[PDB]
């Protein structure tokens, strides 16, 4: 079965992937828009 | 020397104070009401002064069961009656 | 000409904004009586 | 010349002498294992697995031999208390002798590698410079590790070609070495399930074989090669030290909390079994089952194995020792001889009273007896002038069920108080304190000493990792920073990207 | 026969001798009570 | 006798201390803040009993 | 007392009788010695980090400095360049005289407050006392960590010099 | 730009900190935490 | 020059607050550790876990507020907001002590981020990474005291609670239960902390008092220039001064500054090792020779036997309120007390 | 340097010092294995910790 | 034996002070 704490584990896993996903999406975006001049 | 506007420019400008003479008092008031309305107690689960003990009880409501700890707290709260 | 919204600006407000909210909450608490 | 703390750096560009130094280290370690086992065999008493097992005797390597199936001596005894066993060559003695001979061979190989250091094998064929191709060496060693890990799991632990491993019941009463089948379901990840140790070795072994082949066949990416300085042997020192501290924290935690690989008959019980009265609950279960089935109180308690009662005694809790209280647990409370039986305290009214047990935090603890509901009924007072609960006032008595004292009752306050003082430690035992001149003060078991040494060394290895990682990534500046370092490189906003001249 | 070019001489200067002997002696004065117990 | 109650506390190595337990023990509570030089004692043995070395030191 | 264990005895009894931990001059003392240690390590590590290359890898970098040389032996500008980025530019010292004065002043002033804490608790002006400061709507005492401290202190007080007190209050 | 003198911003800000801290000390003697 | 290198560029821009790849770990973890502390000390109780008030909201002041450890019955639960104890309920999670493991774990990751930041910046600026190396001592302390110690004990309940008075309670607990003053690893810690504070004071004062006259001003700070080649103070005069006052003196500035790293760093690492032993109650509690003598000889007394009497008072007097899960009831008559008090 | 029979036999295994695959090569696949390993450690930690509780998985001496 | 040991280590440390001061390597401007 999917016990309730295994559902909690997936929830933590998804939340972490979202926080890290959204954080990298945002920084990549900003880095692309705002390039250093060489 | 790192590009941002000097702070001392910013905080001696009229525009900074037009913005901040609103946002600072607004934040402060909102913090005030978070407490004065009682909302803080509810969000965090902190006892009000009349909520540490039932009228006659003198034992602390210590959590003693790891996995049913949620229910124990709920039960302690019900007993405030 | 300077930007307004910079990393520094964000860092500053992440701290300043809750600090003012909290100082107002703690000020209100000083009037709480048992 | 070199400072004293750098003398071994002469090996960094000398693969043959590095292998000699490694051989010498390996010879020292294997000589240690051999000598340690000999000293343990020269001091170990195999005559009482029940009240004098190896973990009461300060044995540190004996339980490791036992864990993997070495359980007998050439002289005919076995750690499970058998007699007339023939262990074959691989007794504790044959294991010790094999380690001593290995030590000798490795010492000889070291001498050869030290003298014959200048082997063509260690020279880069393109430059004539000493060079080790570490990425390919990693795949070769990882492949070898994977094969060995696989074979240990598939053959030794299964009993398919080997002895198995130590396993026991949940109360550490009937342990022995058994073959163990791999557990392939989710319970394989339960630290207390031996089958998961088997499945681990089979599965991680296969993974190591495959990853090893990958690392033999596929070159590092340029980008990782440069970032991790893969041409610098010190990078491998840094990351291997990190792997080793990880492994050391792990074996400290599994020693302390218990697992299928730190069984209580080899290392002693855990502190948590005392905290949660794990053995007391089982003892009470058994006594209640006995009574339900119609036994007398004497018979019900007499059916409790002395081995079980002994785990329910704080003298065996590993959290009761002292850093400078050296030696075997027997040196402290003494060599355990017999259970005295279960003490039942009663007041003048005949109500059963229960001595409050000492928690592990406390070096000394008061003597307080309560009824079954926790109400205080008797104690040993400190101040007497306003005492209400003295054993003399409350007419406290003690009667014993099971063990040496079965059927006896004591009513004299000094004796009843004496037993109440012992009941704070849990079940009460007779000890021989004379043979070792025991001093009365609790020491930890090999479970505690192992956990301490490994947590400490793990923590110190974190520093080793930081240090060698630092030396690896900053090799260019380790004698100092550029004497012609540009003030531009450190002045703010000169470069748009910190330290990158192409962003001026 | 052919000598090893990786050999380096080792040095401990006098101050380092003194510092080291002080460390050792003070550690011994500190830990000795615990070794006697 | 640090606390002036005739309950002498051993501070020295030869009287059962190690480096960690040892001390020169403060002068007697019977003395208080009185100045207790060697020549105020009737004898060295008295001076020692009452913690005279502490004040000298 | 002039001795290692007797020093700890003096500390524990001082805690029982003055609640020194809850006294702000001892708190400034702790900030002075923890901060002195922190700044000692910080200054050590920053000067060490910026030593100018003068030696080879088979020799101690210490040989890179000769007693009495006129030229500074590390690069202050690289050190500040480092530390101003670790935190932010204006939190780092670029003036060695300023830095060294701070290294002198921080531990010395904190330790003067430690000394003054002892010297004013000598006249029984003691640490903060919040014993039973938090009371519920009925008047029940709601302990805080200050009350737990108080119980440890009571243990010390009732046990110290166990044969010396005849009267109920320990007044000196 | 630089219209409000920095010494005024400092003085007023500093007075603001003194007032709020002062309130916190007043609160040590009244209502919750006052022991009364 | 793909997205990785473009991101690298942006992360490493020379700005008011440097970011770096390390910033991605550091900033969120540090912000949450600090914000969680400020949030708990301001609003959150310890009624259900300790039987204590611990926030400004309940009437505590800056000295007595804390974020307190979870109840002993939680054991070493991660106490994740979505875990089996709180089950996603933010209110219940506060009441169970979830902010404690929140702060300790983000704090631990944040310290890792800080040390990576010290490495990352040293590398960019081209200096040796000794500041990061020195920071291993704060890390060894944080990890030993906030993680290893409670992990060897029954639960997180016995870790230090994040609070001024709470930490003082943790000191007094270690005295009464572990006799931690007696422990030679703590004593080495003390020597390296006090030794480091000594070095900090004496070196700052020595430089300030052997300065070269480099300006006309009686206030001497302006007579220094960051870019100047020359030492601002006289090593030779300093060396003579201490050689003649104390007997020895530094003569090598590289050694001097290395020693300033070594001493407090080494002290902290030693104290951490002792705390790892205390996780297991492996204390330096007793001198066995002392106890054997004192048990047989009721006239034998040392400051060592006196401090154990104090310890026994601390344990008996504080345990019932400090360890509420044990439900201790110690009748007045069993409490250890001397005469009168 | 001295040649020996065994050094001749092993020579190929120590003859590619410095040899690298171009650019990022297999870095992304490595990254996926690392992320999966992180999740593996998290699962086994949370099981041991009783934060992840699975049917049929009793984390106790009474397993 | 224990007292002898403590006093012996102490006396060595005192001797060491003497040599470290009067028989130090002299600091040289060079
Ligand atoms: C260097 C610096 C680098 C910077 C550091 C970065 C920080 C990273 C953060 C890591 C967080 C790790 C938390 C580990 C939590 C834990 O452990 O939680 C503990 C759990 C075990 O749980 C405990 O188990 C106990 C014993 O239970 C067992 O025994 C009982 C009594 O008989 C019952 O039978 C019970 O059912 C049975 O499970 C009690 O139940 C406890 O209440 C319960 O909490 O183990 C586990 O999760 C896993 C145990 C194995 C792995 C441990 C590796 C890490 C820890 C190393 C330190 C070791 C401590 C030694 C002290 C010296
Ligand atoms: C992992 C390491 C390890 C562990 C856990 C054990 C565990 C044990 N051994 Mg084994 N042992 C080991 C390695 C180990 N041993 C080694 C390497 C040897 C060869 C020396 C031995 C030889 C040995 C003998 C001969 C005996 C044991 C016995 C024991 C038992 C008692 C241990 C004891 O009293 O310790 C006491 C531990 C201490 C007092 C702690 C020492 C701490 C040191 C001194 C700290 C030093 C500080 C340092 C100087 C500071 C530097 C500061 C600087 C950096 C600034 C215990 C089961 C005893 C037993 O019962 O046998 C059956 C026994 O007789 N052992
Ligand atoms: C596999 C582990 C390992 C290996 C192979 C090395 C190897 C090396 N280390 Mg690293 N290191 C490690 C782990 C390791 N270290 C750990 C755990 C730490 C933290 C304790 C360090 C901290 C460290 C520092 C701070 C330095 C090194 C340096 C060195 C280099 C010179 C060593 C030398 O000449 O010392 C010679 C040592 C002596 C002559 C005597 C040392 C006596 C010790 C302190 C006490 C007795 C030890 C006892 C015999 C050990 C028992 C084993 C133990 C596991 C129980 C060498 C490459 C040095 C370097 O980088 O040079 C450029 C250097 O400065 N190491
Ligand atoms: C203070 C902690 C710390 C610091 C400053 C360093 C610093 C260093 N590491 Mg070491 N490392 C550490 C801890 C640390 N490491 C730990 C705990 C391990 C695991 C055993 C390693 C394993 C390791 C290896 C194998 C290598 C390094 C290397 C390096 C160097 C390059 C930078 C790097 O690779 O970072 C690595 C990044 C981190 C330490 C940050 C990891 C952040 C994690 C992923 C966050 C996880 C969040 C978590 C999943 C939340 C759930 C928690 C759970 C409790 C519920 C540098 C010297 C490399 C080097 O030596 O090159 C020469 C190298 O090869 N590290
Ligand atoms: C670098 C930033 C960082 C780091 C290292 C952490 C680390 C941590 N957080 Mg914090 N947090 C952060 C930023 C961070 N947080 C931010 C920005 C917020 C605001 C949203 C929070 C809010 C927060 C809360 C409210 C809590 C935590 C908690 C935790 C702990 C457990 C996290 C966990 O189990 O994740 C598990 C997830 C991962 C490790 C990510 C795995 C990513 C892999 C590699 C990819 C796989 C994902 C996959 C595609 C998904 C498929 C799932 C499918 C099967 C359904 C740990 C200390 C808990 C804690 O502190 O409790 C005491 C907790 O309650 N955090
Ligand atoms: C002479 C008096 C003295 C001295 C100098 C010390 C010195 C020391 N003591 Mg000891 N102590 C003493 C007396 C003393 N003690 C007595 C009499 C007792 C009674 C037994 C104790 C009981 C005691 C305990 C119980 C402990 C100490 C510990 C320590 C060490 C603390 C190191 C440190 O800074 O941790 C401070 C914390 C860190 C360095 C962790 C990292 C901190 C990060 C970097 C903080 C970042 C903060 C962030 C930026 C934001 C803050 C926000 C703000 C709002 C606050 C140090 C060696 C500790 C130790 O041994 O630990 C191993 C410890 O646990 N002591
Ligand atoms: C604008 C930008 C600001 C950015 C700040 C960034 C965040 C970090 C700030 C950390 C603050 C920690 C101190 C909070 C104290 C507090 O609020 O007490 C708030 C309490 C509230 O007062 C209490 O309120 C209760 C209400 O029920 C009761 O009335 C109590 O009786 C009463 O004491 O005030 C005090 O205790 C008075 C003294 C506070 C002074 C503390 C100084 C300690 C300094 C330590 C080092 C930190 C440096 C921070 C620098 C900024
Ligand atoms: C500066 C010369 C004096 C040397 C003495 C040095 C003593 C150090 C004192 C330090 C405290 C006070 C600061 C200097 C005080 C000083 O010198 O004043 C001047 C300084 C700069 O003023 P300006 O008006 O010139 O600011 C604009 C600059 O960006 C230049 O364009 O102002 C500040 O920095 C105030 C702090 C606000 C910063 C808030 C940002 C918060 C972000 C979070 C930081 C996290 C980073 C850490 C990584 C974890
Ligand atoms: C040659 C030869 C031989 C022989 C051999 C032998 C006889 C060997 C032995 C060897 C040995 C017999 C070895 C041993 C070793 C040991 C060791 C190596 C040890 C070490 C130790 C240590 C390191 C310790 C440490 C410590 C201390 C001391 C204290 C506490 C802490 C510690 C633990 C840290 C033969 C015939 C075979 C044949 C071939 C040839
Ligand atoms: C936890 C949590 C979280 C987070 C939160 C946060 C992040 C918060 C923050 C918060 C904050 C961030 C707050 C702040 C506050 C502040 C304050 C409260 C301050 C105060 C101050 C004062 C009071 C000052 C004083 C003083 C000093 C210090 C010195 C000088 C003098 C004077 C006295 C002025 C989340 C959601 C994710 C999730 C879940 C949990
Ligand atoms: C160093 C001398 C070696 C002495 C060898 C004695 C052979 S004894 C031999 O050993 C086997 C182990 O594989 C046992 O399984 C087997 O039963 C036994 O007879
Ligand atoms: C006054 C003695 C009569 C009561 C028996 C005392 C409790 S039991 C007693 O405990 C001793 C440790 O103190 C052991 O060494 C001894 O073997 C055991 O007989
Ligand atoms: C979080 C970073 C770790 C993963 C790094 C793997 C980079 S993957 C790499 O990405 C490049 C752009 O950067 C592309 O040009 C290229 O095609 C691709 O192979
Ligand atoms: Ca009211
Ligand atoms: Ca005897
Ligand atoms: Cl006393
Ligand atoms: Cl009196
Ligand atoms: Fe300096
Ligand atoms: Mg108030």
């Amino acid at each position: 079965t999917i016990t309730p704490s295994l559902k909690g584990f997936f929830i933590g896993l998804l939340s972490g992937a979202v926080v890290l996903g959204l954080t990298f999406a945002v920084l990549i975006a900003i880095s692309q828009i705002d390039k250093v001049q060489r | 020397t790192t590009g941002e506007r000097p702070f001392s420019d910013i905080i001696t400008s009229v525009r900074y104070w037009v913005i901040h003479s609103i946002t600072i008092p607004a934040l402060f008031i909102a913090g005030w009401l978070f407490v004065s309305t009682g909302l803080a107690y509810d969000v965090f689960g902190t006892p009000r002064p009349d909520s540490y003990y039932a009228q006659e009880q003198r034992s602390i409501p210590l959590v003693t069961d790891r996995f049913e700890a949620k229910q124990q707290v709920e039960t302690f709260l019900e007993q405030l009656k | 000409s300077y930007p307004i919204f910079t990393v520094r600006w964000v860092a500053v407000h992440t701290l300043a904004v809750p600090t003012i909210f909290f100082l107002g909450a703690i000020a209100a608490m000083q009037f709480i009586q048992r | 010349g070199l400072p004293w703390y750098r003398v071994h750096t002469v090996l960094i560009n000398d693969p043959g002498r590095l292998i000699a130094a490694h051989l010498m280290h390996t010879a020292l370690v294997a000589g240690w294992a051999g000598s340690m086992a000999l000293y343990e065999l020269a001091t170990f008493d195999p005559s009482d697995p029940v009240l004098n097992p190896m973990w009461r005797q300060g044995m540190f390597v004996l339980p490791f031999m036992a864990r993997l199936g070495v359980t007998g001596s050439w002289s005919g005894w076995s750690i499970t208390g058998e007699t007339g066993i023939d262990p074959g060559f691989w007794s504790f003695e044959g294991v010790a002798l094999a380690h001593i001979v290995l030590s000798g061979l490795l010492f000889l190989a070291a001498c050869w590698h030290w003298v014959y250091w200048d082997l063509e094998l260690f020279r880069d064929p393109r430059t004539g410079e000493p060079a080790l191709d570490l990425p390919k060496m990693f795949g070769i060693h990882l492949f070898l590790a994977g094969l060995l890990c696989f074979g240990f799991g598939a053959f030794h632990l299964t009993g398919l070609f080997g002895p198995g491993m130590w396993v026991s019941d949940p109360y550490g009463l009937t342990g022995s070495v058994q073959p163990v089948a791999p557990e392939w379901g989710p319970d394989g990840f339960n630290p207390y399930n031996p089958g998961g140790v088997v499945a681990h070795h089979i599965a991680a072994g296969i993974v190591g074989i495959i990853a090893g082949l990958f690392h033999i066949l596929v070159r590092p990416p340029q980008r990782l090669y440069k970032a991790l300085r893969m041409g610098n042997i010190e990078t491998v020192l840094s990351s291997s030290i990190a792997a080793v501290f990880f492994a050391a924290f792990v074996v400290a935690g599994t020693m302390w909390y218990g697992s299928a690989t730190t069984p209580i008959e080899l290392f002693g019980p855990t502190r948590y079994q005392w905290d949660s009265s794990y053995f007391q609950q089982e003892i009470n279960r058994r006594v209640q089952a006995s009574l339900a089935s119609g036994a007398t109180l004497e018979e019900a308690w007499s059916a409790i194995p002395e081995k079980l009662a002994f785990y329910d005694y704080i003298g065996n809790n590993p959290a009761k020792g002292g850093l400078f209280r050296t030696g075997p647990m027997n040196k402290g409370d003494g060599i355990a001889q017999a259970w005295k039986g279960h003490a039942v305290f009663r007041n003048k009214e005949g109500e059963e009273l229960f001595v409050r047990r000492m928690p592990a935090f406390f070096e000394s603890f008061p003597v307080i007896l309560t009824d079954k509901n926790g109400v205080v009924k008797a104690d040993i007072p400190f101040r007497r002038a306003e005492s209400k609960y003295s054993f003399e006032q409350q007419g406290v008595t003690v009667s014993f069920y099971g063990g040496e004292l079965n059927g006896q009752t004591f009513t004299d306050p000094p004796t009843v108080k004496s037993y109440a003082r012992k009941a704070i430690f849990g079940e009460i035992f007779e000890f021989d304190t004379e043979t070792l001149n025991s001093d009365g003060i609790f020491r930890t078991s090999p479970r505690g000493w192992f956990t301490f040494a490994h947590a400490v060394f793990a923590l110190l290895f974190f520093f080793g990792h930081i240090w060698h990682g630092a030396r690896t990534l900053f090799r260019d500046v380790f004698s100092g920073i550029d004497p012609e370092l540009s003030p531009e490189q450190v002045e703010w906003g000169f470069y748009q990207k910190v330290g990158d001249v192409t962003t001026r | 026969m052919e000598p090893n070019p990786n050999r380096q001489p080792v040095e401990l200067n006098r101050t380092s001798l003194y510092l080291g002997l002080l460390l050792i002696l003070v550690l011994a004065l500190l830990f000795s009570s615990y070794f006697f117990n | 006798d640090i606390d002036g109650i005739r309950e002498p506390v051993s501070g020295s190595l030869l009287y059962g201390n190690n480096i960690i337990t040892g001390a020169v023990v403060p002068s007697s509570n019977a003395i208080g803040l009185h100045f207790y030089p060697i020549w105020e004692a009737a004898s060295l043995d008295e001076w020692l009993y009452n913690g005279g070395p502490y004040q000298l030191i | 007392p002039l001795g290692i264990s007797g020093t700890f005895n003096f500390m524990i009894v001082f805690q029982a009788e003055h609640n020194i931990l809850m006294h702000p001059f001892h708190q400034l003392g702790v900030a002075g010695v923890f901060g002195g240690a922190l700044f000692c390590a910080m200054h050590g590590s920053l000067v060490t980090s910026s030593l100018i290359r003068e030696t080879t890898e088979t020799e101690s970098a210490n040989y890179g400095y000769k007693f009495g040389q006129e030229e500074e032996t590390y690069n202050i500008v690289a050190a500040h360049g480092y530390f101003g980025r670790l935190i932010f530019q204006y939190a780092s010292f670029n003036n060695s005289r300023s830095l060294h004065f701070f290294l002198a002043a921080w531990p010395v002033v904190g330790v003067w407050f430690a000394a003054l804490g002892i010297s004013t608790m000598a006249f029984n002006l003691n640490g903060f006392n919040f014993n039973h400061s938090v009371i519920d709507a009925k008047g029940n005492v709601i302990n805080t960590w200050a009350d737990i401290i108080n119980r440890a202190n009571l243990g010390m007080e009732v046990m110290h010099e166990r044969n010396a007190h005849n009267f109920p209050l320990d007044l000196a | 730009g630089g219209r409000i003198p920095l010494w005024i911003v400092a003085t007023v800000a500093g007075m603001g900190v003194i007032v709020i801290v002062g309130l916190f000390f007043y609160g040590a003697y009244a209502g919750l935490g006052s022991s009364l | 020059r793909g997205w990785f290198d473009i991101l690298d560029d942006w992360l490493k821009r020379d700005r008011f607050v440097f970011v770096g790849w390390s910033g991605i770990l550091l900033f969120p973890c540090a912000y949450l550790a600090l914000g969680g502390w400020l949030t708990g000390t301001t609003f959150v109780t310890s009624w259900y876990t300790h039987g204590l008030a611990s926030s400004y909201l309940e009437g505590c002041n800056f000295l007595t507020v804390a974020v307190s450890t979870p109840a002993n019955s939680m054991g070493h639960s991660l106490l994740l907001l979505w875990g089996p104890e709180a089950q996603g309920d933010f209110t219940r999670w506060c009441q169970l002590g979830g902010l404690w493991t929140f702060i300790a774990l983000h704090g631990a990751f944040g310290l890792i981020g800080f040390m990576l930041r010290q490495f990352e910046i040293a590398r960019l600026v081209g200096v040796r990474p000794y500041n990061a190396i020195a920071f291993s001592a704060p890390i060894a302390v944080f990890v030993s005291v906030f993680l290893i110690y409670p992990l060897g004990q029954s639960s997180w309940f016995f870790a230090p609670s994040f609070g001024v008075a709470a930490i003082f309670r943790f000191l007094l607990f270690f005295q009464g239960f572990h006799n931690w003053t007696l422990n030679p690893f703590h004593m080495m810690g003390v020597a390296g902390v006090l030794g480091g504070a000594l070095l900090c004071a004496i070196h700052g004062a020595t430089v300030e008092n052997t300065l070269f006259q480099d300006g006309e001003g009686a206030s001497t700070f302006r007579a220094f220039n960051p870019t100047q080649a020359e030492e601002t103070y006289s090593m030779v005069t300093a060396n003579r001064f201490w050689s003649q006052i104390f007997g020895i003196a530094f003569s090598n500035k590289r050694w001097l500054h290395f020693f300033m790293l070594f001493v407090p760093v080494t002290g902290l690492w030693m104290s951490a090792i002792g705390v790892v032993g205390l996780a297991l109650n492996l204390r330096s509690y007793d001198f066995i020779s002392q106890e054997i003598r004192a048990a047989e000889d009721p006239e034998f007394e040392t400051f060592y036997t006196k401090n154990l009497l104090l310890n026994e008072g601390i344990r008996a007097w504080m345990a019932p309120q400090d360890q509420p899960h044990e439900n201790f009831v110690f009748p007045e008559e069993v409490l250890p007390r001397g005469n009168a008090l | 340097a001295r040649r020996t029979w065994l050094g001749d036999i092993l020579r190929p295994l120590n003859s590619e010092y410095g040899k690298v695959a171009p650019g990022w090569g297999t870095t992304p696949l490595m990254a996926v294995f690392m992320g999966l390993f992180l999740v593996f450690l998290l699962i086994i930690l949370e099981i041991y910790n009783s934060t992840l509780i699975l049917d049929g998985v009793n984390v106790s001496w009474k397993a | 034996m224990e007292t002898i040991t403590y006093v012996f280590i102490f006396a060595c440390i005192i001797a060491l002070f003497f040599f470290a001061i009067f028989f130090r390597e002299p600091p040289r401007i060079t």
